[PDB]
Order: structure tokens, then C-alpha cells, then sequence
């Protein structure tokens, strides 16, 4: 529609009046020394064109506008505002090309963090890792990022949120054929939520996971395992894993696949599998 | 002579596993000797050793029977000490044994 290219033409005029500005802002500030107002209003002159572009479609353009703000008004030493400019490019990076947004993302981090303002660095630091996530598969650093973040998550007090960053990443682990990492949280979370008051219906499921975590390793120190979860937490014996467990020990112990296969099958059809669970159990099942 | 640490581990072969001896390193000890295992304040069994030259130096090799009846697990560690029958009290004259069939 018109608003394409009305936004279009009337974005690139503004931002080469902009340019025309900084471009004479020298000579100004030369010729007679007026300060930072012209510096200042071409930053505006700036934001404005890059906020225009994001309303108009273009988010490369925005991020470029953004960019350059930020540049520009980090030479005038102010680096909180520098920072937020940063910011903004990195979600039109995020927006228009990653790759940018991921060192943007970076230099908000080391200015926040210069200050020891943690809080704002680690949710940055989850937001790099969730987007190293969805595109790529480079898992390494996305386990990097949430282990910063976890860190620093704990290192401000704030429980039930590191916890989380945990769990994502012993699940990721537990992908790469290394269990002893995620048997570790597993067990850590578990024995944590076991005493909370809400949490404590949960806790029982991240027992389970660890079990199958510990079952790849070898079958005798599963059954094991189990015994030392049953009599520290009593309760779990009422869950279904513990029954789905000792029927899957049952079948395995006399190289009886099919009553294996069976039983999963039963409980898939009663409550649908996961993927993560799914392809654990068929690794599992190969011995 | 005190007793010393020792790391659990696999027959390295079928055969060994059908003679109730712990498969061990000839490094360590020799064939013939009788050890005893400590695992707990209260658990003290008694094993047969056999050298093998393919048991790593620092670990005893035990079947899956030997396994199951002590409770031990691949890798935890235990107190293993020599142990000399005396040939006046424990020379087995009449003995008796429940026996069946181990694979189903």
C-alpha cells in the first residue's frame, strides 16, 4: 500500500537531513563552540528515523539508525543511553539479521556489567542463548550462556529462576551422550523441591528423569538407584514412573523386548511420550 | 597384610566367571590366594583369587553371581585383605548345596 513507500521516502529524507546535520555539526562546534545540542538533536533526529523504519517493515533499516544513535551518543560518553541504543539494534538484529544482534547483545552485556548490574547481564545472557537455540544447533553455547546466567542468577540470591537454567541445562546434557552432569542436577533439584510447600507435587517427576539418565549407564545401578530414592521419599512409590519403572526392569533382566515394547506402549496410549522421553527410551531399549 | 583399596570390576572373560574366583592382576596378587572383602562395618565375604593379565593393576574382577551376592556395583571402591585359610578347623569334609538352574 502507500504506506510502504510513503514511510520509505519520507525515512530516507529525514535520515539524509540527519547526515547533512552531523556533517555540519563539526564545522559548528569548530567555527563556534556550541557544545552538544547539535550532536543531541541529530541522535534524536536518528532515533526518530530508526523508530519510523520499525513502523514501517524495514528492520534493517531501523537497526542501522539504532546503530548508528548509539555510536554516536557513546562518543558523547554517556553510556547508559548508549547501552538502551545498543539494545534496541540488537532486537532489530534480532529482527533483521542475528548475527549483529548477538555481539550487540554482547557489548549491552559488558557495559551493564562494568556497573554490577547483574540481573539485566544474565537476562541478556538467557536471550543470546535463546537465540544460538532456535536457529543453530551449536548447543555448547547455548550450555555456556545459561551456566553464566545461572551463575549469576544464584550469585544474586534469586532462587526458583537459576533452578530453571539448571534443569534446561542438564536436559541438553543428557542429549550429548554425557549423564553423569545431568544425574547430578537432576538429583540436586529434586532433593531442593522436595521440601517446598507448592513445588513439592513436582518434585517426584525429576527423580524419574534421573533414573532413566542412570539406566543407560548400567541396568544394576538403576534398580539400585530407585531403592535410594524410595525409602528417602516414600510417596514416590504411589507414582506411576515407579510401576513403569520395575515392569521395564522386569522385562529387560530376561532379554524380554516385547513385554517391554508392550508397556510402553500402554502407557504412551494412556498419557502421550515426549520426545526427550521418546528418544531415551528407544536408546534404552538397543541393549 | 592390613588390608588394602581396591576397585570392583568385570570378568574379563566367560570362563574365569564359572569358578567363583575373583579374576584379579598377576601385578597385585597370585593365583591361589584367598582374600577377604570389606564393604561395610558388618559385611565381610570371602573370594578366591585368580591373576589374569588382563585385569588393570588396582581393581578386582568379579562375576555377575559374585556381584549380585555381595551387592557391589562397578566402580566402588573396597577394603580387600589376604586371607590364609588354616587347614585345622575350615578343611571342608561333608558339604551341601542348593542348586539350580542360573539363565531361565
Amino acid at each position: 500500500g502507500m504506506d510502504t513507500s510513503g514511510k520509505q521516502a519520507e525515512a530516507m529524507a529525514l535520515l539524509a537531513e540527519a547526515e547533512r546535520k552531523v556533517k555540519n555539526s563539526q564545522s559548528f562546534f569548530s567555527g563556534l563552540f556550541g557544545g552538544s545540542s547539535k550532536i543531541e538533536e541529530a541522535c534524536e533526529i536518528y532515533a526518530r528515523a530508526a523508530n519510523m523504519f520499525k513502523m514501517a517493515k524495514n528492520w534493517s533499516a531501523a537497526g542501522n539508525a539504532f546503530c548508528q544513535a548509539a555510536q554516536l551518543h557513546l562518543q558523547l560518553q554517556s553510556k547508559h543511553d548508549a547501552a538502551t541504543c545498543f539494545v534496541d539494534a540488537g532486537n532489530a538484529f534480532k529482527k533483521a539479521d542475528p548475527q549483529e544482534a548477538i555481539n550487540c547483545l554482547m557489548r549491552a552485556i559488558e557495559i551493564y556489567t562494568d556497573m554490577g548490574r547483574f540481573t539485566i547481564a544474565a537476562k541478556h545472557h538467557i536471550s543470546i542463548a535463546e537465540i544460538y537455540e532456535t536457529e543453530l544447533v551449536d548447543v555448547e553455547k547455548a550450555i555456556a550462556h545459561y551456566e553464566q546466567s545461572a551463575d549469576y542468577y544464584k550469585g544474586e540470591e534469586s532462587n526458583s529462576s537459576a533452578n530453571k537454567c539448571l534443569l534446561k541445562v542438564a536436559g541438553y546434557a543428557a542429549q550429548l551422550e554425557q549423564y553423569q552432569k545431568a544425574i547430578d542436577i537432576y538429583e540436586q533439584v529434586g532433593t531442593s523441591a522436595m521440601d517446598s510447600p507448592l513445588l513439592k507435587y513436582s518434585a517426584k517427576d525429576y527423580f524419574f528423569k534421573a533414573a532413566l539418565c542412570h539406566f543407560c549407564i548400567d541396568m544394576l545401578n538403576a534398580k539400585l538407584a530407585v531403592q535410594k530414592y524410595e525409602e528417602l521419599f516414600p510417596a514416590f512409590s504411589d507414582s506411576r514412573e515407579c510401576k513403569l519403572m520395575k515392569k521395564l526392569l522386569e522385562a529387560h533382566e530376561e532379554q524380554n523386548v516385547d513385554s517391554y515394547t508392550e508397556s510402553v506402549k500402554e502407557y504412551d496410549s494412556i498419557s502421550r511420550l515426549d520426545q526427550w522421553l521418546t528418544t531415551m527410551l528407544l536408546r534404552i531399549k538397543k541393549t | 597384610m592390613a588390608g588394602r583399596s581396591m576397585q570392583a570390576a568385570r570378568c574379563p572373560t566367560d570362563e574365569l566367571s564359572l569358578s567363583n574366583c575373583a579374576v584379579v592382576s598377576e601385578k597385585d596378587y597370585q593365583s591361589g590366594q584367598h582374600v577377604i572383602v570389606r564393604t561395610s562395618p558388618n559385611h565381610k565375604y570371602i573370594f578366591t583369587l585368580r591373576t589374569h593379565p588382563s585385569v588393570v593393576p588396582g581393581s578386582v574382577a568379579f562375576s555377575l553371581p559374585q556381584r549380585k551376592w555381595a551387592g557391589l556395583s562397578i566402580g566402588q571402591e573396597i577394603e580387600v585383605a589376604l586371607y590364609s585359610f588354616d587347614k585345622a578347623k575350615q578343611c571342608i569334609g561333608t558339604m551341601t548345596i542348593e542348586i539350580d538352574f542360573l539363565q531361565k
